[PDB]
């Protein structure tokens, strides 16, 4: 009867449906949960909005062409302007959350291509200028549009639409895909929670992320706990006559969200 | 290839497995799920019974990060202090901003994980030499003082700060060695090897693990006054982790480092993957 | 046996003996059995 | 006054010694532990997770293409790829397994070699993966390879085949060092049938290869790796 | 002849070590203890006692006026005072709490901030004390301050209000060092209503501010303070 | 913020305290008495339960003057 | 365990565990309860 | 009250052909401590042993603000 | 304990030198128990041996040239297993020894440590009637199995105004010994490490009688 | 602080001494023993086997 390909996820007033899934990854076999008293430090009663923030938010879609190199989003940064979650993020000095990420990309049984969907905890990026330069806030907190690696990649060496937000401007991150933007190799990214969207097999990837950090709760605007990466390993191959592109959509839903230290809105650069 | 059998408390490496013809196919799977199925040799070939005779103790994180590694090499001098306006630039005393990222060997081992919690065992070795004219070699005593953030920094080698009334410090002979333990001293529940966050000083924006790495400094000095000759004293600091706990394994470093704290690599760097002499079919 | 007041002074902790790779090798939501079809 | 006699080696600094030492911070109370996901106890746990092999290392620079094994349509007996089994060198040197193996001098146990097909769902193929124990050189044709350990893989709904490289050795441990005379042997892939692409589809399709260790894997004698170096100490 | 091996660090002088040593005065009998009032066992006891904060540190020299916070009559929304919460610097550096905190590297816990009114009994006022956690700068108006932790104080028979600065932090400990990027946040006071002086009274009235630690306070890693120094040893 | 609880011989740093509307006002006092009332955060804001996990051994006079 | 005749030779005494700030924080004659009006 | 004794130091050896300078550093560590009556910590620099005197024309010990009492 | 090796390192000006190993600023020893004949002959009385090792390293100094004084020096002995990076300079990055075990001790003093049985097989081979193939050269004998690491030695101190010669002597002692298959003892002198070769035109090993077979 | 007195010969290296020493390879697991024929425990065992005497050493 039931299969691992057909799944339904319901969070708040939103529901995700999939008929071509490949099971679902729960990071380190840990489901998200609220902060227990035994691990708490901050004495303030936390705020748990529940269904008003723990729901699915769909980001802007991306276009996967043969020249694509990859995309990168940072959480909770990617959701900073998303409904009540974003608002709570700016009014509180502290917060913690888990997530359920859902990456979508459908095609036909004539298409070829493979996407690596990986979640990297504490993904500290390298600077484009190299040596002893630090990445400026703007580039390290790109928002819902994320970072397009195709602006200056490693694999075939291209410069798609940009080089960065405007162009190669002081403080941008090194966009070499093969080096994971941090001096390690792409092939080893599999040590982190991941799934593949192999067009011949599945059309979605689902990863549930618990709160991962060395502190019980943390500043949400100054720290990005995880980084979501979508990278084309096997290039996109469309059938004869078809458009050489395919859309990719990302939908994220915060889970077990807690907020603390409420004051006025946060002052961030840009 | 299951894990338990009665004789000698022996773990079996492989079970006796004969021919197969089934609808249960263990060697076929789907890697897109993100899982690695525990396929053993008995799943694809006919196997005999063998025992492990092995516990895997040397690959325990306690052992892996549990040996002394050089984390710093500094240099101080013993010479005439008269006329000098900067004792630190003259090397009469020197301070080390404590971190385990300066020397690459240990750095790469630590960076295999995201968070690490452990106690530290330090060993400081001091050696001397006299590059110039000397009639004899003098016995010297070195003082290593821990200056936590907030404590006054030494400005001169004979400052009042060297009284070390509250700062912990060690005194030992050059040629000899120093050793002490330090309990886990992080503000958080574990140290961060990486940090995807920044800080604001209203002046400059700092990004990375540098934001959290705010241990103190180690101030070194020769306690003795000057002799007729100049003495060069090299100080080597070694670190050994104890009672180790590690979290979130990572992709190992592939490219050379460029600076402390940053994950930057040099531009125009050599390829790290070996290129074949022949083609993809070569052996 | 006992001559140090602080626990940080003691030597190595010794092997864990509780090494389970599951959380890394099989962090999937639905139970995946070896031998059964990966995806029904 | 207890009579004593200091032994040779007294006062030495053995970087590998495990003794007690006085605490520089008496009475200090460390921050309490909180639950953090993903705890690792042994390196043998993490090498069981497979990572991509840069099998197609024929490029002038590092690229994603290094991981893509080409598969050509309508070819019969030909070879798809080949490689010796020096896990401390070649295509394995940069993989997670290869990297961790390089921190140790001896190894033992079986390897897990996986292959994932990424072509169209409407295509088909049958490949034969072969493991050749040492003694005879690498197979020059499918007939030669078929005589050793092998798996015939039929590409279908299940995209991945997991061939195992069984521990086949006389001496119970091998050197991790690649500058040795012999390794675990050879690995090769051949077209058992051929790749048949559906209509309206053309060009090459690709295979992704993975490597990991079986539960029987062993690693001994820790050593420094030759994958990292520096000429000067790094500064802030 | 007991065989021994001296370990690294043998013969070192660690100023922090806690070992036994021979007595230079054997058989000496120390004077008996008598009861003396005011015994102290822990520094955490004494920092719970509040001391005056030199909040009005706007003078060219140290004076009593440094402790007097001015309060002006008939003003509506205006700010009374403001300060960042670097307990190792600013207005806290010389207080008992600040002084003891400077002997330690880490701190944690909640602070007790008190305010005592010293104007005429026939006067009245309502003030709003606000604590602003880090992330957003110091409040520029009462509306901004009112959004964070605050207390509305009605001046009456009871002259003192005790606002608490709750431990609001992600990391469970903070640095005592003022040369750090961020502190506990900001503290500010605003006229909730206004100061109304009775007839035949004129001029400014004053507030006295106090600071102390709550029972949850923690202090770690002893260090030397930068509040005392010398260039030559002192003589008789 | 009281001092004793059963689990692990743990001392509580702060107690769970909800909204209040009473005639018992702990935050008002008179400093002219020369006393410092032991006002905790649970007396002025809503608090959750937390544990000390701390004995205060490094601030003991033995340690303070003991180096 | 025991190799010194004088007590002055022994190491540190250890924590007191009986830390009560009352004699400093509340050295008042009449009992002052938190919550009750400071002065009636 | 401070009427402890003195500590006399000397080099036991006789003289050599050269001159040798020997510095002697004394360190003190309190054990089995009991303390009474806490005090207001020292704020001003010292001038002599035993006396609580401070120098005349001494620098202010409390930090002066860059702005006013309302500055952060 | 038996002496198994004597090596030599120097402390002198490193400027201008292009080969630190040839200048003796540091030196490495390909570990084996066949270089010095006394212990070699004892071990070779058996075919297979299994034991733990106890090493003692003695370092002594001397100054053959002009010197105003003798300096105290510290020596570092680092074990470089096969596969680990070999030191190219005396102050290389390899000397960090983050994973390689190493000992630091004073010249004039001694070093001591144990090593558990580290053979790949169940016992060490004293002899091996087999060969290996590298597609280039054919290697025969026990050399094929003797693939332990090397021991790198160096003076940690920088140079003084004079030159210092430091000889390093390594001693080996077997513990918890197990031996198999006794052999005919060595009769002829050795010529090289690992090989059972004897010199050509060698003197007779059996004593010739002064008289005849009937003499006493 | 245990009071001690080092005896003559302290720090000497007697090649014949039998004491314990720290292991340079902690946690190392040696290869398991297999049965090998011809185990020797004592040299007095092997000298009981006779060998040829070069009695006619007149060459
Ligand atoms: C007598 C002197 C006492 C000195 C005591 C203070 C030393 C502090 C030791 C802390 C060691 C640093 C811990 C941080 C480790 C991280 O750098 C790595 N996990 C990442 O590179
Ligand atoms: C701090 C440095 C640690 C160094 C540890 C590595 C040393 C390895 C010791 C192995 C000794 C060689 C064993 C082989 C013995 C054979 O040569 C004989 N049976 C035949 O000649």
């Amino acid at each position: 009867g039931y299969s691992d390909r057909v799944q339904q996820i319901t969070l708040g007033n939103s529901t995700i449906t999939t008929q071509e899934a490949a099971n679902a990854v729960v990071c380190y076999a840990e489901w998200p949960e609220y902060l227990p008293d035994v691990d708490a430090s901050d004495v303030n009663k936390t705020s748990k909005p529940d269904t008003s923030v723990c729901r699915f938010y769909t980001l802007d879609s991306k276009t996967w062409t043969t020249g694509s190199k990859g995309w990168c989003w940072k959480l909770p940064d990617a959701l900073k302007d998303m409904g009540v979650f974003g608002q709570n993020m700016f009014f509180h000095s502290l917060g913690r959350s888990g997530y359920t990420v859902h990456v979508q990309c459908n095609a036909t049984k004539f298409h070829s291509g493979c996407l690596l969907v990986v979640v990297i905890p504490e993904h500290q990026l390298a600077s484009h200028e190299g040596g002893n330069v630090s990445v400026k806030y703007t580039f390290t907190h790109p928002g819902e549009r994320g970072i397009d690696l195709s602006s200056a990649a490693d694999t075939i060496g291209p410069g798609r639409a940009f080089y960065t937000t405007k162009n190669n401007e002081v403080g941008g991150p090194v966009k070499d895909v093969i080096y994971n933007m941090n001096g390690t190799l792409l092939g080893n990214l599999l040590i982190f929670p991941h799934q593949f969207i192999n067009l011949r097999t599945n059309n979605t990837a689902t990863i549930v992320i618990p709160y991962i950090n060395s502190v019980p709760i943390d500043s949400m605007t100054r720290h990005n706990n995880v980084s979501l990466m979508v990278i084309p390993i096997a290039p996109l191959t469309v059938p004869t006559g078809a458009t050489p592109s395919l859309p990719i959509t990302v939908t994220i839903a915060p889970m077990c969200t807690e907020f603390s230290g409420i004051r006025s809105k946060s002052i961030v650069p840009q | 290839e299951e894990v338990i059998v009665e004789k000698t408390k022996q773990t079996v490496a492989s079970i006796s497995s004969g021919p197969k013809h089934t609808q249960k196919v263990p060697i076929l799977t789907a890697n897109e799920t993100g899982a690695t199925m525990p396929v053993l040799p008995s799943d694809s070939i006919e196997t005999r019974t063998t025992y492990m005779h092995f516990n895997g103790s040397e690959t325990d994180v306690e052992c892996f990060l549990g040996r002394a590694a050089c984390v710093h090499v500094t240099e101080i001098q013993n010479k005439d202090a008269t006329g000098i306006d900067n004792h630190r630039e003259a090397k009469l005393f020197n301070d080390w901003k404590i971190n385990l990222s300066s020397l690459v060997q240990l750095r790469k081992k630590l960076e295999l994980f995201t968070y690490v919690r452990f106690d530290s065992e330090y060993t400081i070795l001091a050696t001397a030499s006299q590059p110039d004219s000397a009639n004899y070699s003098s016995n010297l005593v070195v003082q290593a003082m821990y200056v936590p953030p907030g404590a006054p920094n030494p400005k001169e080698w004979d400052d009042y700060t060297w009284q070390s009334a509250s700062n912990p410090s060690v005194f030992f002979k050059v040629g000899d060695t120093s050793r002490f333990s330090v309990p886990y001293v992080g503000l958080a529940s574990a140290y961060n090897c990486f940090y995807d966050g920044y800080s604001h000083d209203d002046a400059e924006t700092q990004y990375g693990i540098t934001v959290l790495n705010h241990m103190g400094s180690m101030a070194f000095r020769i306690v003795n006054e000057h002799d007729e000759h100049k003495t060069l004293v090299k100080i080597r600091v070694y670190h050994r982790a104890k009672h180790v706990e590690a979290w979130i394994p990572r992709a190992p470093r592939a490219l050379p480092y460029t600076s402390i704290g940053r994950t930057n690599y040099p531009k125009n760097t050599e390829p790290v993957i070996k290129k074949r002499k022949g083609d993809i079919k070569s052996y | 046996i006992n001559y140090y007041k602080d626990a940080a002074s003691t030597s190595s902790a010794g092997q864990s003996l509780s090494m389970d790779p599951s959380k890394f090798t099989e962090p999937v939501k639905d139970l995946m059995l070896k031998g059964a079809p990966a995806l029904n | 006054g207890l009579p004593t006699t200091t032994l040779p080696g007294s006062g030495q600094f053995l970087t590998t010694d495990d003794r007690q030492s006085p605490s520089a911070l008496p009475n200090y109370e460390p921050t309490p532990r909180i639950h953090i996901p993903g705890k690792v106890h042994n390196l043998l746990e993490i090498i069981q997770v497979d990572t991509l092999i840069p099998m197609n290392n024929t490029h002038t620079k590092d690229e994603v293409n290094s991981y893509l094994i080409p598969l050509n349509a309508n070819r019969q007996n030909e070879q798809v790829f080949g490689t010796n089994l020096f896990i401390g060198d070649g295509v394995f040197k940069t993989t997670l397994l290869g990297e961790i193996v390089q921190y140790y001098t001896h190894w033992s146990g079986s390897l897990r070699f996986s292959l994932m097909y990424t072509g169209p769902a409407l295509s088909s193929a049958k490949l034969i993966l072969a493991y050749t124990p040492p003694g005879a050189r690498g197979p020059q044709d499918r007939r030669e390879a078929m005589l050793g350990t092998h798996v015939v893989w039929d590409i279908g709904l299940q995209s991945t085949i997991v061939m195992t490289i069984p521990w086949t050795s006389g001496v119970q441990f091998r050197y991790t060092d690649p500058d040795t005379y012999t390794s675990a042997g050879f690995l090769s892939c051949w077209y058992q049938t051929s790749l048949i692409l559906p209509p309206e589809t053309t060009g090459q399709v690709y295979l992704l290869s993975f490597i990991s260790a079986c539960p029987d894997f062993k690693l001994r004698l820790m050593k420094d790796t030759q994958t990292i170096s520096q000429t000067v100490a790094l500064t802030e």
